[PDB]
RNA sequence: AUUGCGAUAACGAACGACCUUAACCACUAAUAGUGGUGCUAGCAUUUGCUGGUUCCACUUCUUAGAGGGACUAGGAAGGAGGGGUCCCUUAGACGUUCUGGGCCGCACGCGCGCUACACUGACGGAGCCAGCGAGUCUAACCUUGGCCGAGAGGUCUUGGUAAUCUUGUGAAACUCCGUCGUGCUGGGGAUAGAGCAUUGUAAUUAUUGCUCUUCAACGAGGAAUUCCUAGUAAGCGCAAGUCAUCAGCUUGCGUUGAUUACGUCCCUGCCCUGUAC
């Protein structure tokens, strides 16, 4: 969860953050196709699918349901939350959306 | 007058099997109750006493209706698809040995006969027994 | 609120796959004010559409 | 359709089919968008109006009856009745509100 | 001897064949009274020939007919068609040629096919 | 939680005097807002048609639609 | 479309681009069908209704072969298909034949498929309907009927060189009445143990079939990507091919039978109509 925040800080959007791409915090990202800026008009929309996708997986086959989750003040995050465009990174490669 | 073709399938078999086992001189083989009936099926008959009942009364049916029947002829009648697990369904056919019992049976107590060209044809004792359990199936309406 | 319009004449296919026709329709209401529309589906001359804002006119 | 029918003439009390025809023309969509990128509001014919309905309908009611305990009969049934009502508890209507809403931003 | 004609009646590879001829109402489908003609819940797809033009109509002739080929529905299908025009063709010789087109004119206002093959076949390779 | 399969008095009590009050009937209806199981909605809408506490319109074994009548 | 009016330093000439289906009707013939007649069973008794087995009449249904039936005119239909094959080298020489093994080995990558994730279902009983094929004397093919066996299977006879017999290929999905009750469950059946048969000269690393036990992943699938406009897609099954045995394969056939367009050049791709380059 952390990680979809920092690069919404950044300034990214990865187009599908989920275990097709993910390789086993011992995690490592292996690709990033399509991805897009946080000034997109849909950037939202794409957001929550990352997060949704993320919650799904943990829900179906791991049961399971300054952080996030149990032991951490606030559930999941949000995306009008803890989004403060630190480092416009989206303007040395014009992904998407100038 | 009164026809076994005046009446619906599945409400003279089951008027008929219940008059034939209250008689209780039809003949059950004893294995009954371990056997499923086919190869292609899965568990026994669900109806563990009355099945063999209601079996002997359809064939009877069948044969009214028909000029002859041997026993290879049901077992296609009443065969069905088996799974063949991952392969594709086919078609199989069931078992023999309960319909040859089946017609020994219905032939001991006369409804039945040996013909001519073979196999089995109805008996003038199976057409006035039939035709009386028709009339009264109607007449219960 | 809604308006009824009937369609009088239907001038042609449009949009860049031709999803859309163009089309001429009067007011049911009162007869003339005529207006030019584009339209999603199949459509023939006397069918009523719904105009749901009434003061926009179809682009050329 | 037999059995759904007969609910319908139980659970309140009109001539079913005309509760039928109710659904259909409230269901159908007045307003659609088309991509142009963008997208642009545009009018829709009546006959798409009945093919949309009719697709809603039964999309809605085959969804409610999956990993179900009631059986389609009874999802169809409740889904037309919701529908000729007003009601937003039906899958139908949320579908329509969003396309109409949509096309408003856009025109 | 007795007034009589046979006709037939066509859907897909079904063939229905059906007598007429004078007598006490009654109709049968390989023997049976058409009333336990199945599947249940298309059986009133063979009233329509009966209840479109009336019971009255039948009480001085027997049906009785013979279906053969095709499947469950087609040969449903099939016996209505040969009922219905089994019944103009008796009018047609027997009685006006009045009474047959008021036959006519309640058939094919209802359902074309009543009188008329549909003519589809399959597809070639 | 899990429905219950075998009936206890308090649920015999409970059914009699709930059922006279629902417009429509059927195993579903029993399974959701009563909590026995299928395999007993079955025999109570038989035995409750019998005492002739509700009207059947129509019997299907994959269907079944009884009123309050 | 070099497919045509007209114009006029031109006029007149040469290749590429008819034949079989669907669909109506006279004529054939019967190994196909109907009706009557003689005999005969059951029910009921106006003299009916449903059947079994010796002749006679017919050709409408079926048959298959033959003959005729749209030209842009509402109507069956305003169609579908036919570049390849002189030099060198020679004793066991670009050989003969026998036994056993491999082609089936698998950390993996790419692709065509089969079976599922359930209630619009699984299981049990009952109902009950096709079309296209293929079959022995050269000898042993397709197999009805009787008997034995839980089953797979065995055994004694029989019809057919076939519109005649297997075969009404009584196919499956499907329809009706019950059990199950949303629980990786009675969904799903991989992997594995024990035993009984069949083909073959020979089944071990295991052709195939049957019985009991074992009970795995899978909760509708990311980026990408295939086929398709009507008796069509999709669901369901059967026959043939290869073939001692061995199909989840290929071709054909029938059964049930939808949704959505009747358009365009946005994407992919093809075709046609300034300058010595």
């Amino acid at each position: 969860m952390c990680f979809i925040v920092d690069l919404a800080n950044s300034g990214l959007i990865h187009c599908d953050f989920n275990e097709f791409n993910i390789m086993i915090c011992g995690f490592v990202v292996i690709d990033f196709p399509q991805c897009i800026s946080i000034q997109h008009q849909d950037a939202d929309y794409y957001f929550q699918r990352d997060v949704d996708c993320i919650r799904r997986f943990f829900k179906k086959k791991l049961k399971y349901e300054e952080g996030f989750g149990d032991g951490y003040k606030y559930a999941y995050p949000d995306f009008k939350r803890d989004v403060k465009r630190t480092d416009n990174l989206d303007e040395l490669v014009q992904a998407s959306g100038f | 007058g009164v026809s076994v073709r005046d009446v619906a399938a599945q409400d003279f078999i089951n008027a008929y099997a219940s008059f034939l086992q209250r008689q209780g001189k039809l003949e059950v083989p004893g294995y009954v109750d371990i056997v499923k009936t086919s190869s292609g099926n899965e568990m026994p008959p669900q109806d563990a006493e009355g099945w063999f009942y209601k079996r002997a009364a359809s064939v009877a049916r069948h044969i009214y209706m028909r000029k002859q029947v041997g026993v290879g002829k049901l077992n296609k009648l009443y065969g069905g698809a088996k799974s063949r697990g991952v392969r594709p369904y086919k078609h199989i056919d069931a078992s023999g040995s309960i319909n040859r019992k089946v017609l020994q049976a219905l032939e001991k107590i006369g409804i039945v006969e040996i013909s001519p060209k073979g196999g089995r044809r109805i008996s003038e004792n199976g057409q006035r027994d039939l035709d009386r359990i028709a009339a009264q199936t109607l007449e219960e309406d | 609120p809604v308006t009824l319009a009937k369609v009088i004449k239907v001038l042609g296919r449009t949009g860049s796959r031709g999803g859309v026709t163009q089309v001429r329709v009067e007011f049911l209401e009162d007869t003339s004010r005529t207006i030019v529309r584009n339209v999603k589906g199949p459509v023939r001359e006397n069918d009523i559409l719904v105009l749901m804002e009434s003061e926009r006119e179809a682009r050329r | 359709i037999k059995h759904t029918l007969d609910i319908i003439n139980v659970l309140t009390d009109q001539n079913p089919i005309q509760v039928v025809v109710d659904a259909i023309t409230n269901t159908g969509p007045r307003e659609d968008t088309t991509r142009v990128a963008r997208r642009q509001a545009v009018d829709v014919s009546p006959l798409r109006r009945v093919n949309q309905a009719i697709a809603l309908l039964t999309i809605g009611a085959r969804e409610a009856a999956f990993r179900n305990i009631k059986t389609i009969a009874e999802t169809l049934a409740e889904e037309l009745i919701n529908a000729a009502k007003g009601s937003s508890t039906s899958y139908a209507i949320k579908k329509k509100d969003e396309l109409e809403r949509v096309a408003k931003s856009n025109r | 001897a007795v007034p009589s004609v046979q006709t037939f009646g066509k859907k897909k590879s079904a063939t229905a064949v059906a007598h007429v001829k004078a007598g006490k109402g009654l109709i049968k489908v390989n023997g049976s009274p058409i009333t336990l003609v199945e599947p249940e819940i298309l059986r009133f797809k063979v009233y329509e020939p009966l209840l479109l033009v009336g019971l009255d109509k039948f009480s001085n002739i027997d049906i009785r007919v013979r279906v053969t080929g095709g499947g469950h529905v087609s040969q449903v299908y099939a016996i209505r068609q040969a009922i219905a025009k089994g019944l103009v063709a008796y009018h047609q010789k027997y009685v006006d040629e009045q009474s047959k087109n008021e036959l006519k004119k309640a058939f094919t206002s209802y359902d074309r096919t009543l009188l008329i093959a549909d003519s589809r076949r399959p597809e070639p390779k | 939680a899990q429905h219950a399969v075998i009936l206890d008095q308090e649920k015999y009590d409970r059914i009699l005097k709930e059922v006279p009050t629902y417009r429509y009937v059927s195993v579903s209806v029993l399974v959701d807002r009563l909590k026995i199981g299928g395999s007993l909605a079955r025999i109570a809408l038989r035995h409750l048609e019998k005492e002739g506490i509700i009207k059947p319109i129509s019997k299907h074994s994959k269907q079944a639609i009884y009123t309050r009548a």
